[PDB]
RNA sequence: GUACGUGAAAUUGCUGAAAGGGAAGCAUUGGAAAUCAGGUCAGCAUCAGUUUUCGGGGGCGGAAAAAGAAUAAGGGAAGGUGGCUGUUUAUAGCCCUUGUUGUAAUACGUCCACUGGGGACUGAGGACUGCGGCUUGCCAAGGAUGCUGACAUAAUGGUUUUCAAUGGCCCGUCUUGAAACACGGACCAAGGAGUCUAGCAUCUAUGCGAGUGUUUGGGUGAUGAAAACCCAUCCGCGAAAUGGUGAAUGCAGGUGGGAACGCCCUUGUGGCGUGCACCAUCGACCGGU
RNA sequence: CUGCCGAAGUUUCCGGAUAGCAGAAACUCAGAUCAGUUUUAUGAGUAUGUAAAAUGAGAGUUUCUAGUGGGCCAUUUUUGGUAAGCAGAACUGGCGAUGCGGGAUGAACCGAACGUGAGGUUAAGGUGCCGGAAUGUACGCUC
RNA sequence: UUGAGAAGCUCAGACGAGUAGGCAGGCGUGGAGGUUUGUGACGAAGCCUUGGGCGUGAGCCUGGGUCGAACAGCCUCUAGU
């Protein structure tokens, strides 16, 4: 479990760094890098049952 | 586990105060327009099972003992093993002579008596 | 995602709202999919795994 | 079992139970070390400061 | 004390206590006064749960903030300064671009399994199990303990009356989508409305079971004999149907699913055998079996 | 006296049955089917109907036995209109069986749906005083 | 570990308006059979009470007073409840 958690956290950091480098290179090149479209959504119900 | 009471007031019947012919004993209002039945603003409360008390402390006196009605000495000996759970309560129709026998025997068994001083003094 | 599962995370076990208080609860209910701990459950939700 | 729910985000002992990895995390890390390479395309700056 | 057992309520007089500025009753929370039961009530600490409120430190992100400052180029001018209304840094300066100081800082966004305080509420459970941490043990790790006080000639918890603040439309009946009308209600006590019986049906229980049902009657019953106990002959319903006749062809028939059981071996699964009830299927036998 | 479950509020045929909604009894079914839902595909006219992934939930029948068969209000489409009202449908909503916060007060407005409590935080509406909460901050308009 | 009134004990989660309707468990009253070595003139029943206690409730128990001859718990039966 410790090794899996270490792998997952390293994956999160690598993905965050990768997205930031990808944006920086496009900005330096003058090009546009679209981010990945989110796969996960969190939905909160704000209105009651009436 | 102290004795906790969810409520101390009784549940008086609606309009029992205005009319003497209407006793204070709780009666479920059957009128389909009874404002108190509908639980409007400021209305008096109605008995609910949620008002029920903790099963562990239910039926227990403030001292933590449950009252057990006792008619003669034989009932007192029945409380030999439950003196930390039960308190003897001498019946109203038990005469003065039997009360002194009940109280004295209860003292020997170490059993609390709820009304030990009645008709005995 | 991590704070929701740690603080407000409850699992449906035997149709019962059992809190995610131990890793064995998640392992017993999601070990068939190799989700052994809370961090594995967080990883599956966050990355939207299979 | 589990008479009371303890929050790992507040109870360190419960977090250690759930995650046998939090003891070695090191959240704060020098990543922008050495020098900061200002990376801003001149084309990008022109369109940004355009109109 | 015959206005005679017990002596309720409505209601009345009296005394006591209290309230009262065009209603009252009531509910909630406490105060006061009176009165009851008779361990109680506090302060702090260390923790657990929920929560609120202040800070500190540090990552990362964006124009890898924008500025800005300091310092080198060039450009432009003004809401024109010194100078002389007009002009171009001089005896004020400003704007634009670039370099530099730079990896500047800061703000904002985000993160810390980073951290320091203040406040409130809660303490369920009740030998030991478990998951963990530090090292047999110890622990903030499957729910509060520890250290003291004070006080019982009172505090707490009540109860009664009353006040304060807040809320509170008269009950039932009827009508309508719904109200409101409208009808009943001066007050109290006592009485006062789904009952017994015959039939039918359902369901449950009980006894027996191809049977079943003693109580028309008889026998019998000394202690209440209208009970209980016993049962000859009949009869009721059922066991045979169909419109006079009147039923295993075929383990009282095969196929599939199926309760339950058995044997197995990839053993679990799945295979094979047996297969109640019940339901679809081919089949019969009597005028339903 | 307390507790639990809990409608219909109306089709479809001649006041009755059928069905619907609610329960009970007895079955089979979890390598299964459902859904007041959305996608995908097919055609056909932004919608339609038909079929086949997402999400959720264990999903099915049989018997038999209660109660119900109204209305009111509102939106939208549409049919006509008329000094102007409105009149006629359809549509699903809200009430109806239901308290509570707010709207000074209220059958139809805004929130919200109910065991007994302690704490925390909000919705709608609010923060001069009555009245709990800023005689707050910033920019205007108005006599 | 004693916690088998198995009709008992224990663990866990969810839920809580409610008319018509459906279902369940309880409180109380007169009388009957059984039972409590039951209560009682040293005071039954009843009544009264700003006494106490129990139950969500129907209701129950008890102190004090008055009172003067009978009454109750439990299990079942019954109803002019």
């Amino acid at each position: 479990i410790a090794k899996r958690a270490e792998a997952y956290e390293a994956e999160y950091r690598a993905a965050e760094r990768e997205q930031i480098e990808l944006a920086r290179k496009a900005r330096a090149e003058g090009n546009y890098f679209v981010p990945h479209e989110p796969k996960l959504i969190f939905v909160v119900r704000i209105r009651g049952i009436n | 586990v102290n004795i906790i009471k969810k409520r101390t007031k009784p549940f008086k019947r609606h309009q029992s105060d205005r009319f003497k012919r209407v006793g204070e004993s709780w009666r479920k209002p059957r009128g389909i327009d009874s404002c108190v039945r509908r639980r409007f603003r400021g209305t008096i409360s109605m008995p609910k099972i949620g008002y029920g008390n903790n099963k562990k402390t239910r039926y227990c006196m403030p001292n933590g003992l449950k009252a057990f009605l006792v008619r003669n000495v034989s009932d007192v000996e029945l409380l030999l093993m439950h003196n930390k759970t039960y308190a003897a309560e001498i019946a109203g129709n038990v005469s003065a002579r039997k009360r002194v026998e009940i109280v004295e025997k209860a003292r020997a068994l170490g059993v609390k008596v709820t009304n030990a001083g009645a008709k005995v003094r | 995602v991590r704070e929701l599962i740690y603080k407000r995370g409850f699992g449906k076990v035997n149709k019962q709202r059992i809190p995610l208080s131990d890793n064995a609860i998640i392992e017993a209910a999601l070990g068939k999919y190799s989700i052994l701990s809370v961090e594995d459950l967080i990883h599956e939700i966050y990355t939207v795994g299979p | 079992a589990h008479v009371q729910k303890k929050n790992p985000l507040k109870n360190k002992a419960v977090l250690s139970r759930l995650n046998p990895y939090a003891k070695a995390y090191k959240a704060n890390v020098k990543i922008n070390s050495e020098k900061t390479p200002k990376a801003a395309g001149e084309k990008f700056l022109s369109v940004l400061h355009e109109n």
